[PDB]
């Protein structure tokens, strides 16, 4: 209300509005589903069009070999924030010869969208993500909020509808994280959490984008005929 | 006085075929007249169907090989996975090189791979990125050994054909994989005999649209 | 290395060897002296063979940029101005760069500048540059006329060039010929010196010096 | 006051909506891909008819391969085409080959949410960017002042922009060759255009491989547009 | 650019079939002056690896601390820092390396030679070199200063290639380095009796040990040298 | 943040007018008169210091007529604070071209620096602009005698005769009445003090409350003298002309 | 971090005033009296100080603070800006004069100096007015004796005599009846004291005024010998001791 | 620095400081551009507000940029000069590095580049200015007529007013301005020039100023006696 004006402000309560509303930008965003077994991590993302003539907007962005994540939001927040990515896993490579951890790539997430959150003249991001990877310690899942809380997770979902592929991912957890040695299966199950963020529109060609990360499998995106499979 | 380059040795050799490339370096690494290891790998594939040699200076061979691994990385990311073409690799090398010319990487650059019409390609540079594509070239300590055995064996030069007597030049047909393969082990034999910084082994790696192939024979240890 | 330039009836002449070398080492002798800035422009390189390729390919960027900019191409004037500007503010770093810039417009005609890392910049109608320039000159000077044909002016650019080639120890390999005109720049081939000499020593009757 | 870089409660950057807002008030512009090149076309407006309406450049060149409309506060274009030329050229310089048009796009569009408080505000201006590469083919590309650019089959901005995007939603379809583009980007001109369609009051570009990007002549427009009128009244 | 002072000699190391050995003496000259005797220049870097440095000693305990500190920051917001991400020999080198190569091109380097010898998590042997130019090289045998041109000589007629390595046992392997160490004693002016030696073994672990003399050797041919040539009493 | 209290100091009104600028030609207004007048063979400048006391020093006082150099004077009229941070630019600016070119600098280029620095108060900075009105009286060998006059706008004019300050409306009517072209420094003087005179808001004009000045070519042969006039001369000068 | 603040905080208000500046005014308004008085051969400033507990020691707090070895300065309004002015501008007197004419400043030109630091404070960025009005006495060889007074506006004026802060308007009109310019240091003096001697409520002694004089040279407060063109300060502070002597024949 | 955006969005998708900017314009003084076939003419009106002025060293409202160009203005003065030096400069950097004169279209470009970039820059308010830039490019004989607004958009006039009451004068030439025939001669084009500045002026006295500009840097300013006879041949037409 009056505490809303900016970042570096907060409300009565203990809120921060600015933050809330980064948060908000979020749910608006087309939803976007992450889920893992032990070998594999799936990312399942329903990408949107403005209209017929228009392309479908790209949801999932690779950050290394072994990593990447979905976006849902502001897409050239995810942009920053990927090439943020994309430099400190490239750091860790060139430096220590290392693979970047997935949970240390949370915490330097966490880290950059907080120093944003408590400065003045800046802003917070307004955009959420979902970050697979494979490394040391096996598969992982990632869920970042522009808040900076970063959270891993066996499965989740985030933008418009959410709720919905989420409750199923709850029912599915016993399933899904035993599905080791079969990405086609996960993704399957990825799918099939996504479909229930839909009212209306179904999983078309140009519509669906899934990427995969494993054991023996490098970061690889999957559009058009691709996940036709899978449809 | 702090001397910041040094001198590791080595000598590299690429070969360019007509759907084919070779590029060839020896595998011993010294300083002054102690060998630091026998087998030491000096060409490396880059990706994108490319391979590199940095010959000279080892630690800025090292450094100069790393960062274009680093810029076919990023060409990838910035360009929606994007091949990059050779002919491309060989100008961003020259900036890379050229970026240090007033400190520059002491070392002979040579890539290797193949063009966008499939034929193979040699490109071959200065410390301070000058640049040349070419059908042949040896880099490296040895080079001044091995560079006219190519001339000669390879583009033909100064042979003509019997009963003409220098009338007619010798045709210059085509070299296949495995006479090229000859011509390096050859000239490294060669160049391993006269020159002390050369031997104890050999490493060739072969790229072809199938991919990247590699091939060691051993040298002499003296 | 060996480089002439010249204005004449029929636009501008550019001959060029094709050695490169390290102290007494050959290092190359295919080495292409001659860079095409644009269908128009022109320019020769003599010295550093990376301070020259690497500045003559960033002022065809430069070209570019003013053509996109003022819906007009760069004059031969501002190409080399904008060369000799920028190796200016490189002097005393070490920059070896030895160049002329020819090109044709219809404001200028047919126009040389010689470029220098030194700074030095200055329109005229004959250069030579390079290790090799006195040999080419004392053939260009005593055959040169504005009245030349095409063809004539062509032959002596590649005779000056050749004259060089067998002199000069640190010119050779081959000869580059273009012909600029009023509708451009045109390639007129690689000629093998190897080839070249014995060739010019048999039909010119020139050489009776040396033996063949 | 308030910040420049402000979120509303709903989510959405105020300046980003304002600007947006600002480019509905310009001018139409049109673009049309099909697989024997790419259409661009938009309305001059000239606010006086002593304007001299050739001087009037809303159609621009970003390399032989690129062009590019605009519609909006036009004068902040120019900085835009400026760093899209720079960047085309540049990677050039780089690569030794031509830069892909989304590259070109991506790299136009990382400076809209470069203000704070760096410029001032974003662009007032939206742009139509439309190419050829080897690997994509023929592509058509808008790019907001929110950093975001979204590839289209067909697309108008502007005034006219919801009359002539659903006009171009039957219209438009796989098989479209360039003459047929040219004519429809007319058509659909004509129909948002306040004043009467011609040569002197609109203009019409494309980009093919093997000739480039070309603006077309008001002698060569005259022509498609005499041709339009007849193929309307023939049926 | 700077001049070493207070220096330490050659560090030796070879490979075995199940690790590495690296020994390097506890003297630090100043000069012509053995100065300092109690020297420690085999540095320990977790369980699984150990850093021989050589050089000017100022330097050394400056990388002594970086890779201190490098410790400490690997195990911030790590539950896993001592297993799955536990740091590597390969990860502690390619750090070292990285840092002597920067270092060297502000043309301010650390005048040191470096043998980083370790053990990976998949159990295999790590050797590689780094000096002050950041020239990186690997080899079975490795050897900084004096001992390149005469440890390596005697550690290659042990493990003369790769193949060598799972030939060569833990015992055979020590006896090389020892005798190395002994040559060592006899011909480097700038060396000393007392030394500690380090095994990085992936069965039994690192062993560390210290307080190591040069023992066995031969002096008793000295009595019968006499003069320079025609003398005789 | 700090937006909050930022009054923005360097922003248009609806009709196209500067906030500051207009606020501080206002603040002017109810400075002291100040009046410029050029005659043929040289120019005065004549201003009223604001109701001063009797235990003021006035001999040692100046807070109306400054010297920027041996041909140039300024005529004061708002902040004297403002006045003395461009007076001592100015000076500086002055023997900055006299350094450069060997050669006393031009009356308007002088003008013109100090009129681009006051500009410059009105469009970047987020600063307030100067409140100072200047009255410039200097002599060049291009267009001999001028006045010019600036004001914290930043655009300045040339003039015969000009006020600023207070009252200018009614003294720039008596001027334009009175002014002739063929006028001379002595008439000058007179048509200044008289214009003050009936312009002042004081019951009587007296020498404790004026500071008076003229350049004039009066200076032996062909060259150029400042007179900064003291309480004695003031007083004379107010007996001569008959006001006292 | 950083000082965001690089706009003014004076700023015109509609009718032309500058309101930081005018309410600063106010402020030495409510400041206590202070006063300063020009003779032939002298001046003398003067104030009463104002202790704001008796457990304080006033002795400690100098209202009356020297600048130069001939000039000297005290004020009416907010002390601490005071001080902070006076520790400015004795720096000021040596980095923009002495370390360049090997001389200190003549008094207008270090009152030209005071004056442009309280002028910027009036207008750069992220700062108030000061809230002082100071009297600055002084003699330098080539001007003579002179009294001025500074603003927080930045404009300063010249006195022959003149009074500063609470009781200011009456103390002027005290001072207009006394004042001529045939006045000896010691006259100036009695004077200062029969004005300041109506502001004052309470106590009325030496230790309850402080009062300086800038007068002739002083070669015993010098503190060396053997250079005759040196002959001394001619700011003297007078003692709680010097001030009651002439209390008594007032 | 004072970094603080001041040109900012409305939510109507308006820059009021650019729109207010304009309204700085629409206050200024009158002035007019008319390009004839082989030459360009910029009238400028001057307030009859100000008497008693010394017009030998006022500032002119018309200034040569080149020896080729010139720029006249409508709006607020100090804010003109700062143009007109960048312009000054930049018309001499580009004979120094191009060797050639700058052409009218790039220095109108320049001087609207620099108007835009005060639109988007923080701490800094937009130019409440409005140019027109007029000349022949070197070696060329076609008359060029460029304006420039505070938003920085600029574009080619065959004829054009800015300023106040510029409404009424541009009412006048889009009537009397015929294209197909311009202006032929000097006479013909000046004259058109006084007559639409005389539709607002009030007065035909020292009110109006003319700059003639021709071909190969041949500029001249018309002096009051010059102008006057024009005045009084257009109004004696007139009585009928
Ligand atoms: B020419 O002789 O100037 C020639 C032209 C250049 C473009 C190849 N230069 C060189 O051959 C130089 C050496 C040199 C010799 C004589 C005069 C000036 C310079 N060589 C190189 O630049 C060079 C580059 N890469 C490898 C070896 N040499
Ligand atoms: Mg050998």
């Amino acid at each position: 209300n009056n505490y809303d004006g900016d970042t570096v402000t907060f409300s009565p309560t203990g809120r921060l509005f600015q933050v809330e509303y980064a948060l908000e930008a979020i749910k608006q965003g087309s939803v976007t589903v992450g889920l893992r077994s032990n070998t594999h991590a799936v990312l399942v993302a329903l990408k949107r069009n403005a209209d017929e003539l228009s392309s479908y907007q790209k949801k999932i962005i690779k950050c290394d070999e072994h990593m990447g994540l979905s976006l849902a939001g502001l897409a050239p927040d995810a942009r920053v924030l990927s090439n943020y990515l994309r430099q400190q896993c490239n750091y860790s490579s060139l430096v220590f010869n290392r693979k970047l951890a997935v949970e240390r790539a949370g915490h330097l997430l966490c880290d950059k969208a907080q120093k944003n959150t408590q400065s003045y003249g800046g802003r917070p991001y307004g955009v959420g993500l979902l970050i697979i990877g494979y490394d040391k310690s096996g598969a992982h899942l990632l869920e970042f909020q522009p808040s900076g809380n970063v959270t891993e997770l066996y499965g989740t979902a985030i933008g418009a509808r959410s709720q919905g592929a989420k409750t199923y991912l709850e029912r599915t957890l016993d399933t899904f994280i035993k599905i080791d040695g079969n990405p086609d299966e996960l993704i399957k199950a990825g799918v099939e959490a996504i479909s229930q963020s839909l009212r209306d529109e179904s999983l078309t060609v140009d519509n669906l984008s899934i990427a995969i990360v494993g054991k023996d499998t490098p970061f690889t995106i999957y559009d058009g005929e691709a996940v036709a499979k899978y449809i | 006085q702090f001397n910041p380059y040094g001198d590791n040795g080595g000598t590299i050799l690429g070969i360019a075929g007509e759907d084919f490339a070779v590029l060839a370096g020896d595998t011993r690494n010294i300083t002054d007249y102690s060998i630091n290891s026998r087998y030491e790998p000096k060409v490396f594939d880059c990706g994108d169907n490319i391979v590199m040699s940095a010959n000279g200076f080892a630690a800025d061979g090292d450094a100069l090989v790393k960062r274009f691994k680093n810029s076919v990385k990023w060409y990838h990311f910035d360009h929606n996975d994007k091949k990059l073409s050779i002919n491309s690799a060989a100008r961003n090398i020259q900036h890379l090189l050229y970026g240090k010319r007033f400190f520059p990487y002491y070392v002979h650059t040579i890539i290797a791979g193949l063009d966008e019409d499939g034929k193979g390609a040699v490109y071959s540079f200065d410390p301070v990125g000058s640049y040349e594509r070419e059908q042949c070239r040896a880099g490296g300590a040895a080079a001044s050994l091995i560079m006219p055995f190519l001339d000669n064996q390879v583009n033909f030069k100064n042979q003509y054909e019997p009963g003409t007597n220098g009338k007619v030049k010798k045709p210059l047909k085509y070299l296949s994989v495995e006479e090229v393969i000859k011509l390096v082990r050859d000239s490294f034999t060669s160049a391993t005999e006269r020159h002390i910084q050369v031997g104890d082994g050999l490493e060739i790696l072969i790229v072809t649209k199938d991919g990247v192939r590699k091939e060691f024979y051993e040298l002499k240890r003296d | 290395t060996t480089t002439l330039a010249f204005r004449f009836q029929g636009g501008i002449i550019v001959a060029v060897d094709s050695r490169a070398t390290a102290g007494n080492w050959v290092a190359s002798q295919t080495v292409k002296k001659v860079i095409e800035i644009n269908p128009f422009l022109l320019g020769t390189v003599a010295g550093g063979a990376a301070d020259c390729q690497f500045w003559e390919t960033w002022l065809g960027s430069q070209c570019r940029l003013h053509e996109l900019r003022e819906k007009e191409r760069i004059s031969v004037a501002a190409a080399s101005k904008i060369l000799s500007n920028l190796v200016y503010q490189y002097k005393g770093a070490g920059l070896s760069m030895g160049t002329m810039i020819c090109g044709y417009t219809r404001k200028e005609g047919p126009t040389i500048y010689y470029v220098d890392s030194d700074g030095t910049r200055l329109k005229g109608d004959i250069f030579c540059v390079g290790s090799g320039q006195t040999f080419a000159y004392g053939v260009l000077d005593s055959n040169y006329k504005w009245d030349l044909s095409v063809e004539d002016a062509l032959y002596l650019g590649k005779r000056s060039i050749l004259a060089a080639a067998h002199r000069d120890a640190y010119s050779g390999g081959s000869v580059n010929l273009y012909h600029v005109t009023e509708d451009g720049w045109i390639y007129h081939g690689n000629h093998d010196v190897g080839e070249l000499f014995w060739k010019v020593k048999e039909e010119e009757g020139s050489f009776n010096n040396v033996i063949g | 006051d308030r910040g420049v870089s402000t979120f509303s409660p709903e989510g959405r950057l105020f300046q980003v909506e304002y600007s947006l807002e600002a480019i509905k008030l310009g001018s139409t512009a049109i673009g049309i891909a099909t697989k024997e090149g790419v259409v661009l076309g938009v309305e001059k407006r000239a606010t006086s008819p002593l304007l001299e309406s050739d001087s009037i450049e809303k159609i621009v060149e970003i390399d032989r391969h690129i062009g590019c409309a605009m519609s909006g506060l036009t004068a902040d274009a120019r900085s835009m085409i400026e760093h899209a030329r720079t960047a085309a050229v540049t990677h050039n310089l780089y690569y030794d080959e031509d830069i892909n048009v989304e590259s070109l796009t991506q790299s136009v569009c990382d400076l809209a949410l470069r203000f704070g408080e760096l410029m001032s505000r974003p662009f007032g201006v939206a742009l139509l960017i439309a190419g050829h590469d080897a690997d994509d083919g023929y592509q058509l590309f808008h790019a907001e002042p929110s950093g975001t650019f979204y590839r289209y089959n067909a697309k108008a901005i502007g005034s006219g922009s919801e009359g002539a995007q659903a006009e171009l939603l039957n219209e438009w379809h796989s098989s479209l060759t360039l003459k047929e583009a040219e004519l429809l980007v007319l058509k659909i001109l004509k129909q948002v255009m306040e004043e009467k369609l011609d040569e002197n009051n609109a203009q019409l570009s494309c980009i093919t491989k093997q000739d480039g990007f070309k603006i077309y002549d008001n002698e060569k427009t005259a022509e498609l547009i005499k041709e339009l009128k007849e193929k309307e009244a023939a049926e | 650019t700077q001049q070493p002072i207070v220096t330490g000699t050659s560090v030796i190391s070879m490979k075995y079939d199940n690790g590495v050995i690296i020994a390097a003496d506890n003297l630090g000259s100043y000069g012509s002056l053995l100065r300092f005797n109690g020297v420690e220049r085999l540095i320990p870097v977790g369980d699984n690896t150990v850093v021989g440095i050589s050089g000017d000693i100022s330097d050394m305990q400056h990388i002594e601390r970086l890779l201190k500190d490098l410790v400490t920051e690997n195990a911030y917001d790590n539950p896993l820092a001592d297993a799955e991400e536990a740091l590597e020999p390969s990860y502690i080198f390619e750090y070292l390396a990285t840092v002597m190569y920067q270092r060297r091109s502000k043309m301010n380097p650390l005048w040191n030679a470096i043998i980083v010898a370790g053990v990976q998590s998949n159990g295999d042997q790590f050797l590689r070199y780094v000096n002050l130019l950041g020239v990186t090289y690997s080899s079975p045998t490795l050897a900084t200063g004096f001992g390149a041109h005469m440890a390596n000589p005697l550690l290659r007629k042990v493990v003369d290639r790769e193949s060598d390595i799972p030939k060569t046992t833990v015992q055979v392997a020590e006896e090389a380095i020892v005798n190395a160490m002994r040559v060592l004693y006899y011909r480097d002016a700038r060396s000393s009796r007392n030394f500690s030696l380090a095994i990085i073994d992936k069965n039994t672990g690192l062993t560390f040990k210290k307080n190591l003399q040069v023992e066995n050797m031969k002096w008793d041919f000295a009595k019968d040298i006499k003069g320079y040539g025609t003398q005789k009493i | 943040g700090s937006r909050r209290y930022d009054s923005r100091t360097t922003i248009f009104s609806p009709e196209g007018r500067l906030y500051q600028v207009e606020y501080a030609l206002e603040s002017i207004s109810h400075a002291g008169t100040a009046i410029g007048i050029m005659a043929s063979d040289g120019i005065v400048l004549a201003a009223e210091r604001k109701v001063t006391s009797t235990l003021l020093e006035q001999d040692t006082s100046t807070e109306k007529l400054y010297k920027l150099n041996d041909k140039i004077a300024v005529a004061v009229a708002g902040l004297t604070a403002d006045a003395e941070i461009l007076i001592n630019t100015a000076r500086i600016h002055a023997q900055n071209y006299l350094k450069t070119y060997n050669e006393d600098i031009p009356v308007e280029i002088l003008v013109r620096r100090l009129s681009d620095i006051k500009q410059g108060y009105t469009q970047h900075g987020g600063l307030r602009p100067f409140g100072v009105s200047f009255i410039y009286a200097g002599y060049d060998d291009r267009y001999g005698y001028q006045l010019y006059t600036s004001n914290p706008s930043g655009n300045y004019t040339g003039w015969k005769a000009i006020s600023v300050g207070a009252n200018t409306s009614a003294a720039q009517t008596l001027l334009q009445m009175d002014y002739k072209d063929d006028m001379k420094v002595d008439d000058a003087i007179e048509l200044a003090l008289k214009t003050l005179s009936k312009t002042t808001d004081s019951s009587a004009l007296t020498y404790d409350r004026l500071e008076f000045a003229t350049i004039r070519k009066g200076a032996n042969d062909g060259e150029v003298y400042q007179k900064i006039f003291k309480p004695q001369e003031i007083k004379d000068i107010l007996v001569k002309t008959g006001i006292t | 971090m950083t000082d965001r603040y690089s706009f003014s905080l004076t700023t015109f208000s509609p009718s032309g005033k500058l309101g930081q500046i005018d309410y600063a005014l106010t402020a030495v308004k409510q400041g206590v009296t202070s006063l300063g008085i020009k003779a032939t051969n002298g001046v003398v400033i003067a104030t009463e100080k104002k202790s704001s507990s008796p457990l304080a020691m006033s002795e400690t707090l100098s209202k009356v603070s020297l600048l130069t070895p001939d000039i000297g300065a005290v004020y009416s309004g907010m002390g601490p800006d005071y001080r902070v002015l006076v520790d400015k501008s004795r720096k000021v007197a040596h980095t923009s004069y002495k370390r360049i004419y090997g001389e200190y400043p003549p008094t207008k030109l270090l009152v030209s100096e005071v004056a442009k630091i309280m002028q910027e404070a009036t207008q750069s960025g992220g700062v108030r007015p000061f809230g002082v009005s100071l009297l600055i006495a002084g003699h330098d060889e080539f001007n003579g004796f002179s009294l001025y007074q500074v603003d927080p506006s930045g404009s300063y004026f010249p006195w022959k005599a003149t009074a500063i802060g609470k009781g200011s308007v009456a103390a002027k009109t005290f001072l207009e009846k006394r004042w001529n310019d045939e006045l000896e240091l010691e006259d100036a003096i009695h004077i200062a004291l029969l004005t300041l001697k109506e502001s004052v409520e309470g106590e009325f002694n030496g230790d309850t005024i402080e009062l300086a004089i800038i007068g002739d040279e002083n070669p015993d407060l010098l503190g060396y010998t053997g250079i005759p063109t040196d002959k001394g300060p001619r700011f003297r502070k007078l003692t709680s001791q010097e001030i009651n002597d002439r209390l008594e024949a007032l | 620095g004072y970094d603080r955006a001041l040109s900012i969005f409305s939510p109507d998708g308006h820059i009021f400081q650019v729109e207010y900017a304009l309204e700085a314009v629409k206050r200024g003084t009158c002035a007019v551009g008319v390009k004839g076939k082989n030459c360009v003419v910029l009238g400028c009106e001057r307030r009859s507000t100000l008497k008693l002025q010394d017009t030998r060293i006022t500032p002119s409202k018309v200034s040569k940029i080149d020896s080729h160009v010139v720029l006249s203005f409508s709006g607020l003065n100090a804010d003109s000069r700062i143009l007109i030096e960048k312009a000054r400069v930049e018309a001499q950097s580009h004979r120094l590095t191009l060797e050639d004169p700058v052409t009218v279209e790039y220095l109108t470009r320049y001087v609207a580049g620099v108007q835009q970039r005060y639109t988007q820059s923080g701490g800094v308010r937009p130019f409440g200015v409005s140019t027109l830039i007029a000349g022949f490019d070197p070696r060329d004989d076609e008359p060029k007529l460029y304006q420039t607004e505070p938003s920085g958009i600029y574009s080619s006039w065959s004829a054009q007013t800015i300023g106040r009451n510029s409404k009424t004068v541009r009412e006048f030439l889009e009537k009397n301005y015929d294209r197909k025939e311009p202006p032929a001669t000097v006479e013909e084009c000046v004259k058109l020039t006084v007559r639409s500045l005389l539709e607002v002026v009030q007065t035909g006295a020292k009110n109006i100023e003319i700059t003639v500009v021709k071909p190969d840097s041949d500029i001249v300013a018309l002096s009051s006696e010059e102008i006057n006879q024009y005045v009084t041949q257009i109004e004696q037409e007139k009585q009928e």
